[PDB]
């Protein structure tokens, strides 16, 4: 018994200038691959178990949750929601301009409670294991970060591993995750790979980590800056009633108008 | 540096049309040449395979060595 | 509550070995289910404050014994723990000597540390060798804080000691109710009119790898049966070799910070609110789960207070125990 | 019973599937079905290695199989190597050099991915008649007046080595195989039948491969969603009434376009049914120290099978007092039963109050049942041929050693030259002597 969340990170603008880039890669073979790593998850084993998140800019609308063509049937009702529910989401859509940086904080919540409720639905005899594999694209947004390692946190406790697969740019919040949960990470550099990427290194469960043989873990950077400057620190005064990092000693502690007692 | 907010309104075009014509499986997805290429790059030798986990040591003489560092960093921390 | 906490937070942990813990209220032995939640309680404590320190007395045959220093990482305690489920519990214990050694140690601590003590305190004989209303002047004075959580009794001393120096005094019914307890004193307690609010120093070393494949290196052995480190954490003041953070500096005074250990305990400053909470069926035209996207299959929907979305059980006690954040108030 | 005894050994779908033809095999993974259900038999390592491999199209060199296990390992990996190998998975292929690559069949790949992608009854009465069919024929084995079974089943049962038919005016006997068949798992018993009757499918105009895709497509079926028959050979609807004779289906008419995959078909699977309980009916016996079998179940079958190795004293209508005798067991095992059937018998149907325990049933009680074990079979026949009195004692270990080389040695003597050897095997060195 095994549950893979997997999470994609559909930003419309992202891959709107990836299709208009006139490459390869579009979105069709990047939920195409989704839909192949999941039914390879549901094909290795009857128990296992599958949840396919989407993060849109300003929703987390899941994806998950006869045979006419020769597939598995319950591989066919999960294909045909999958498609249905993408065709649902992205088609029908809207425009804002203030919030138009995608999130990833509000699907790892979804997916965390989630694994909580189908921990709840396993009986006495068996046990689940978990991971969240994240397939990112888009540039996350700083605002979220007192909210994102909340969640993480959250992956520390409830012990569900993570995993990402960047396709892009580099992440240094989301390798952060999977350098604290114990879970892997994983710059991709081609494209049209994918899915042989993600057969290798990321459909393997935990009990093949071991296992396998894996790209080594990059070296993941500790930055720390101030509250101030935003630059980079070695050694900061940080406050003992706001909890906030300064990098030059001040009188008046601005983050929470300290009345600060100076000897 | 999110460019100017006209590529919204072109992604967000572009986007509509793209998610309305939707699932090819067998024929879209994978090209073998570049499954091939993928099994050539996670072999040990070719890219994403960092050539890291390596930790090539000095295992040379441990014992009594180790007992003089022992000795010294003691002494330094002190 | 939205008031000033003592976040970091030297505890010390005192422990009866009296003749009282070897009684058979709890299913195995005091002793054991003590020893059990409290290394439980190391596990929570360290889970949810990194900064702070733990450390661990044995008061044992009217004398005081530091069975544990004051150290920052779980992997000592629990190992003296298990350790010390192995002892005897001989005599009666000794007030007096256990705060007189947690007072020792904690002189010296910085005035900015909320110095708390907590006594898992069972017997009613309290044989101490002094005065112990002089000790209750002192450590009010020395600014600490002690709370004694009871076993069987009410005793007066620790009544007059955890109302007069800060902190608070409970008695055990079950194995849920001493669960609770510890899980009450896991959390920073909020700070007095007397704690020093202070700016500590803090230092924030990034992690060093073996440079470029130990192109001139600096192989050290560690600081604190250690190999040969190539790299790891340095120090921004002494230019020290530590393996692991967060470690207060051993050479130096200052506190080293990878800074997510500030994001660790960042929800205790904005913390969450309430879930108004609705058992019937009420005008729900949302049917599902705004948390997981299920049904209501029962009369529990819980609803926020900012946006006012819709959550059940399960999403409740996930959001309110781990994720400490609405996910509709992030959106 | 010169040989040794009839020991019920079940083939656990390895000892079947390894010792075909690969013709056959490559023949029988080309439905999805069939490769799911050879893909869950295998171990944990061979699992993973082919869910690892599945998504490739490079032979991959031996280096890197024999370099994704750790060190210590090795004694329990080259099992799954080997496995894989036998069964027509891994078929190997070179890299250009002297890597000996190795592959997954693309066959069962392809047909695989033909399985994945492009290429009113009421559940508890299913529940029912699977009960009523399986012990209709389970009470034939045992010889009830409820004797239902239609003749060509029961010339299944003579066939397969459980009812032997002797002195043709129909006395219907048991074997000590249908003795050692009554007391096993149900899914086990199920496994039995289908492996004992595809092993004499060379009669009726059967092929192994499409009754194996069909088996292995009734397994992986759901009891509330209903199927057609319309897609089905002639043979494959004889095959398919002889199987709702043996209840693992339910029609509702032999000209119908419908079948009910039953409950017992859906776990039909090469395994164990548990130590402590079983998904099919939670346990019912409470074996005390007192060595007493408490039975909660009104059954004749199950009644008559712990009067089979114990002897029973009370019934009530809700409960049968038994007593695991010595001599019940002797009598037990005199008809034939090796007492590893009986302990797995009362470990599987252990009752949920006799759970909760360190052991499902009690080891104590075992040893008594081992003490109880040596008394009734304490002679062992075999049939030899005699050396003694030799004239030297260089042709001592001379013939000896012959009879170690061709493996026909089977008793020895060190001092006054008495030896034992096959006296099937002894015209050979009985030939040799002729030939010194
Ligand atoms: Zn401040
Ligand atoms: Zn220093
Ligand atoms: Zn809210
Ligand atoms: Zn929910």
């Amino acid at each position: 018994l095994n549950l893979l969340v997997i999470v994609v990170d559909a930003n419309p603008i992202w891959w709107g200038k990836q299709a208009l880039k006139e490459s390869q890669f579009t979105l069709s073979k990047c939920i195409d691959a989704v839909m192949v790593l999941g039914n390879s998850h549901l094909f290795m084993n009857r128990s296992n178990k599958l949840a396919v998140i989407a993060s849109h800019i300003q929703e987390s609308r899941f994806l998950y949750p006869g045979s006419k063509d020769g597939k598995y049937e319950l591989l066919t009702s999960a294909n045909e929601v999958i498609v249905e529910e993408i065709k649902d989401l992205m088609t029908k859509s809207d425009i804002k301009g203030q919030h138009t940086e995608t999130l990833l904080a509000g699907s790892l919540a979804k997916a965390l409670c989630y694994i909580h409720r189908m921990n709840k639905e396993v009986k006495d005899n068996q046990e689940m294991k978990s991971r969240i594999l994240v397939i990112k694209a888009a540039e996350d947004s700083a605002l979220q970060y007192m909210n994102f390692m909340n969640v993480i946190f959250a992956a520390q406790k409830q012990n569900i591993l993570i995993d990402a697969c960047v396709l892009d740019s580099d992440s240094g919040l989301l390798q952060q995750a999977c350098d604290i949960t114990g879970g892997l990470y994983l710059k991709v550099p081609q494209m049209p790979s994918l899915l042989q990427y993600l057969l290798w290194v990321f459909l393997p469960d935990q009990d093949q980590r071991s296992q396998l043989i894996l790209p080594p873990p990059v070296h993941v950077d500790y930055r720390a800056a101030c509250f101030c400057h935003r630059n980079l620190i070695e050694i900061g005064y940080v406050c003992s009633v706001c909890l906030s990092i300064f990098c030059n000693f001040s009188p008046i502690c601005t983050t929470c108008e300290t009345a600060f007692k100076i000897s | 540096q999110y460019a100017t907010s006209q590529d919204i309104i072109n992604s967000f075009q572009s986007i509509r049309q793209e998610m309305e014509a939707y699932t090819p499986k067998l024929t879209q997805v994978l090209s073998s040449s570049a499954a091939s290429s993928t099994i050539t790059a996670l072999s040990p030798g070719g890219a994403l395979m960092q050539g890291g986990t390596q930790q090539a040591i000095n295992q040379m003489v441990p014992n009594d060595i180790q007992s003089e560092l022992k000795h010294l960093y003691v002494a330094v921390g002190e | 509550g939205q008031v000033r906490l003592g976040m970091m937070r030297h505890l010390y942990v005192v422990v009866d070995g009296s003749r009282t813990m070897e009684d058979q209220d709890l299913k195995p032995n005091r002793l054991t289910c003590t020893l059990k939640l409290l290394e439980y309680f190391v596990e929570e404590y360290f889970d949810q404050n990194p900064i702070s320190q733990i450390g661990i007395i044995v008061t044992k045959s009217k004398r005081a014994e530091k069975l544990t220093e004051l150290s920052g990482n779980p992997r000592k305690h629990i190992t003296s723990l298990k350790k010390a489920v192995d002892m005897t519990c001989h005599g009666e214990p000794s007030l007096y000597n256990s705060l007189s050694i947690a007072m020792q140690t904690l002189k010296h601590m910085p005035g900015h540390t909320s110095r708390e003590v907590l006594i898992i305190f069972s017997s009613l004989t309290t044989c101490d060798p002094s005065n112990i209303y002089d000790l209750i002047k002192t450590l009010k004075a020395a600014k600490i804080r002690v709370s004694v959580i009871g076993l069987s009794a009410e005793v007066r001393v620790c009544t007059v000691l955890a109302r007069e120096t800060g902190g608070t005094y409970h008695v055990i019914l079950d194995e849920s109710h001493y669960k609770e307890l510890l899980t009450h004193h896991v959390s920073p307690p909020p700070a007095s009119s007397s704690s020093e609010c202070s700016l500590i120093r803090m230092g924030f070393p990034q992690h060093t790898i073996a440079s470029l494949s130990d192109q001139d290196a600096k192989p050290s052995f560690s600081m604190a049966e250690p190999g040969l480190t190539l790299g790891g954490y340095f120090c921004p003041q002494c230019r020290a070799k530590y393996c692991e953070l967060p470690v207060e500096c051993k050479i130096c005074g200052l506190t080293l910070v990878s800074a997510p250990h500030l994001a660790r305990s960042y929800h205790h400053l904005f913390p969450l609110d309430a879930f108004q909470e609705i058992p019937l069926e009420e005008y729900n035209g949302e049917r599902f789960c705004y948390g997981c996207q299920g049904e209501l299959k029962d009369q529990h929907v819980y609803v926020c207070a900012v946006c006012q979305n819709v959550f059940c059980v399960d999403c409740d006690v996930f959001v309110h125990d781990s994720l400490h954040c609405c996910p509709g108030c992030i959106h | 019973r010169g040989l040794n005894r009839v020991h019920l050994q079940c083939r656990n779908l390895q000892e079947f599937l390894g010792g075909l033809s690969p013709g056959v095999l490559d023949r029988l993974y080309g439905h999805p079905a069939t490769c799911l259900a050879v893909f869950r038999e295998l171990p944990s390592l061979a699992k993973n290695w082919v869910m690892r491999m599945l998504f490739l199209e490079q032979p991959l060199p031996q280096a890197a199989v024999a370099l994704w296990v750790k060190k210590e390992f090795s004694k329990a990996q080259e099992e799954s190597t080997g496995l894989l190998s036998g069964l027509r998975i891994w078929h190997t292929q070179l890299l250009p050099g002297g890597l000996q690559g190795l592959i997954l069949n693309p066959i069962f790949r392809q047909n695989l991915r033909i399985a994945l992608l492009g290429g009113a009854r009421d559940v508890p009465s299913l529940d029912k008649y699977a009960e009523e069919r399986w012990e209709v024929v389970l009470h034939f084995m045992v010889g009830s007046p409820s004797a239902a079974v239609s003749q060509d089943l029961a010339q299944l049962l003579s066939q397969a080595g459980l009812m032997k038919s002797t002195e043709p005016g129909e006395p219907p006997c048991i074997t000590s195989a249908g003795f050692q068949f009554l007391l096993l798992d149900t899914p086990a018993q199920l496994w039995y039948f289908m492996l004992q009757y595809l092993q004499t499918a060379q009669s009726r105009g059967m092929d192994l491969v499409e009754i194996l895709s069909f088996l292995f497509q009734l397994s992986f079926s759901t009891l509330g969603k209903d199927y057609s028959v319309e897609g089905m050979s002639d043979s494959l609807l004889n095959f398919l009434q002889h199987l709702r004779e043996f209840g693992l289906v339910f029609q509702r008419k032999r000209k119908s376009r419908r079948y009910y995959p039953t409950r017992l078909a859906i776990n039909l699977s090469s395994g164990v049914s548990g130590a402590g309980g079983t998904v099919h009916q939670p346990g019912f016996i409470v074996v005390e120290t007192n060595y007493r079998l408490y039975a909660y179940t009104e059954s004749e079958l199950q009644i008559a099978l712990i009067a089979l190795f114990s002897e029973m004293l009370y019934r009530f209508p809700n409960m049968v007092v038994a007593q695991v005798t010595r001599e019940s067991v002797q009598q037990a095992i005199a008809s034939g039963i090796t007492a590893q059937q009986i302990i797995h018998f009362l470990r599987t149907r252990a009752h949920p109050v006799m759970l909760k325990q360190t052991p499902v049933l009690p080891p104590t009680i075992t040893d008594q049942i081992r003490l109880w074990e040596l008394e009734r079979d304490r002679l062992r026949f075999t049939e030899g041929v005699l050396y003694n009195q030799f004239l030297s004692q260089v042709d001592f270990e001379l013939l000896l050693a012959h009879a170690r080389e061709l493996g026909v040695l089977v008793f020895e003597n060190s001092a006054k030259r008495l030896m034992v050897v096959t006296p099937a095997g002894h015209s050979d060195v009985k030939r040799f002597w002729k030939r010194q």
